[PDB]
C-alpha cells in the first residue's frame, strides 16, 4: 500500500500567518493528491483535489502544490475559522490512503481563566457519592495547573481533568476538574478550594466554598 | 444542498454484527459512486469501501482490513447506502462517515477523492455493557455573587458507551455553552457541560439541561435551582 506521511502532527500559528503543511507519499502518486479539513466538531470537507485544484466554495487562501511524492497545502493569510485538523489523501491506487493529520492551533493574546466551583448535589450525596467540580473557562495558553485544597491540604486522588477544544470563535481553552469522593469522605471536611495556576498571573485564581454553609 | 445522514451506530460485542445506513438527498444519488470512511477515536481517516453506480454495475471494493467481513450495498430507489459489518473487532471501533465520491473524472480528474461527507455514526466494539449516566446539577453554593455572569452545569457520570449530548433549554442557549470531552475511568465515561448566562435572567428564569444517551434509551432533564 501507499503510505502517506504528514511529518508535522501539530502546529500553532497566528492570524495572518502563512501555514504550510506537508505530505509525502511512499511512491509516485501522479498528482492524485487531495486535502481535507476536519473541524473540531468532526465535520470534514474537501479543500483541494488533484494537487492544486480548489474546490468550489472553498476560500482562495487554500492552495496546493507538489508533484511525484512530495506535496504541500498552504493557507495564506490564516483566518480564525481555520482551526482544524488537515489531512492529505492519495487517490492514485487502492486502497486510497490518508496522511495522519496535522492539527492547527491558532494563537491569541494570553487570557486568565474564569473559575467556578460547585459542591456535590443532594442527588449524588443521597446515593453515597460526592463529586466536587471546578470549571476554568476561556483561558490561553492551553497549559494550566489545577490543585484541589481540602481543609488547606492538597488532594490529588480522585481528580480528573478535561480540556475543551480550542474555541473556534475566540481561540481560548476551557477545562473541568472533578474531584470524586465517597459521601463519608466529603462530610469529613469543610473547606473545598480549587486553585488555578497559569502564566497570566503571579498568584493563583481561587474559588472556594464551605460545606457546612451549603 | 447535499445531505448524507448516517444512522445505525452503537455498541456491539466482539465477533458481532451491525448494519449502518446513510440517507442521501440533494443530488442524483444513482449517478455517483459512494463510500464509507472511518476514524478511530483520536486517530486519522481510513477508507473502508466503495460501491460504484448502476452504470458501472455496482462494482465494489474494500480495504484489506475489512475485506470479507463488511458488505457495502445501496438501494437507489430509496437513495440509501448501507454497510453490513460482520465479525466485528475492537479495532473497528470508529466514527463511520458516509461519503459521496467525486463526480465525472473528465472534469474532476481520474484520481479518487471524497466530495461530500456526513457527520458520522459512532460504532463501539467492546465487551463492556451499556450503562446509563447519572446526571447531577452543578449549582453555585449560596452566599457568593459576581453581578455580571453566572455559570451553571450538568455532570454526566459513569456511562458506557459514548456518546451523550447535553442541550441547554431545548437548544435555546447555544452561544455560551462549553462541552468537556468525556474521560474514561475504570470502564465508564464521565463528562460535563457548562453554560454561562446574565446574572439577572437566572434564577428568575429557568435553566434546564437535557442529557441524551441513545445507547441506553435515556433522556434526563435537570432543572437547576439555588
Amino acid at each position: 500500500d501507499i503510505q502517506m506521511t504528514q511529518s508535522t502532527s501539530s502546529l500553532s500559528a497566528s492570524l495572518g500567518d502563512r501555514v504550510t503543511i506537508s505530505c509525502r507519499a511512499s511512491q509516485d502518486i501522479s498528482n492524485y493528491l487531495n486535502w481535507y479539513q476536519q473541524k473540531p466538531d468532526g465535520t470534514v470537507k474537501v479543500l483541494i483535489y488533484y494537487t492544486s485544484r480548489l474546490r468550489s466554495g472553498v476560500p482562495s487562501r487554500f492552495s496546493g502544490s507538489g508533484s511525484g511524492t512530495d506535496y504541500s497545502l498552504t493557507i495564506s493569510n490564516l483566518e480564525q475559522e481555520d482551526i482544524a485538523t488537515y489531512f492529505c489523501q492519495q487517490g492514485n491506487t487502492l486502497p486510497w490512503t490518508f496522511g495522519g493529520g496535522t492539527k492547527l492551533e491558532i494563537k491569541r493574546a494570553d487570557a486568565a481563566p474564569t473559575v467556578s466551583i460547585f459542591p456535590p448535589s443532594s442527588e449524588q450525596l443521597t446515593s453515597g457519592g460526592a463529586s466536587v467540580v471546578c470549571f476554568l473557562n476561556n483561558f490561553y495558553p492551553k497549559d494550566i495547573n489545577v490543585k484541589w485544597k481540602i481543609d488547606g491540604s492538597e488532594r490529588q486522588n480522585g481528580v480528573l481533568n478535561s480540556w475543551t477544544d480550542q474555541d473556534s470563535k475566540d481561540s481560548t481553552y476551557s477545562m473541568s476538574s472533578t474531584l470524586t469522593l465517597t459521601k463519608d469522605e466529603y462530610e469529613r471536611h469543610n473547606s473545598y478550594t480549587c486553585e488555578a495556576t497559569h502564566k497570566t498571573s503571579t498568584s493563583p485564581i481561587v474559588k472556594s466554598f464551605n460545606r457546612n454553609e451549603c | 444542498e447535499v445531505q448524507l445522514v448516517e444512522s445505525g451506530g452503537g455498541l456491539v460485542q466482539p465477533k458481532g454484527s451491525l448494519k449502518l445506513s446513510c440517507a442521501a438527498s440533494g443530488f442524483t444519488f444513482n449517478t455517483y459512486a459512494m463510500n464509507w470512511v472511518r476514524q478511530a477515536p483520536g486517530k486519522g481517516l481510513e477508507w473502508v469501501a466503495r460501491i460504484r453506480s448502476k452504470s458501472n454495475n455496482y462494482a465494489t471494493y474494500y480495504a484489506d482490513s475489512v475485506k470479507d467481513r463488511f458488505t457495502i450495498s445501496r438501494d437507489d430507489s430509496q437513495s440509501m447506502l448501507y454497510l453490513q459489518m460482520n465479525n466485528l473487532k475492537t479495532e473497528d471501533t470508529a466514527m463511520y462517515y458516509c461519503v459521496r465520491h467525486r463526480g465525472a473524472p473528465l472534469y474532476y480528474g481520474n484520481g479518487a477523492w471524497f466530495a461530500y461527507w456526513g457527520q458520522g455514526t459512532l460504532v463501539t466494539v467492546s465487551a463492556a455493557k451499556t450503562t446509563p449516566p447519572s446526571v447531577y446539577p452543578l449549582a453555585p453554593g449560596c452566599g457568593d455573587t459576581t453581578g455580571s455572569s453566572v455559570t451553571s452545569g450538568c455532570l454526566v457520570k459513569g456511562y458506557f458507551p459514548e456518546s451523550v449530548t447535553v442541550t441547554w433549554n431545548s437548544g435555546s442557549l447555544s452561544s455560551s455553552v462549553h462541552t468537556f470531552p468525556a474521560l474514561l475511568q475504570s470502564g465508564l465515561y464521565t463528562m460535563s457541560s457548562s453554560v454561562t448566562v446574565p446574572s439577572s435572567t437566572w434564577p428568575s428564569e429557568t435553566v434546564t439541561c437535557s442529557v441524551a444517551h441513545p445507547a441506553s434509551s435515556t433522556t434526563v432533564d435537570k432543572k437547576l435551582e439555588p
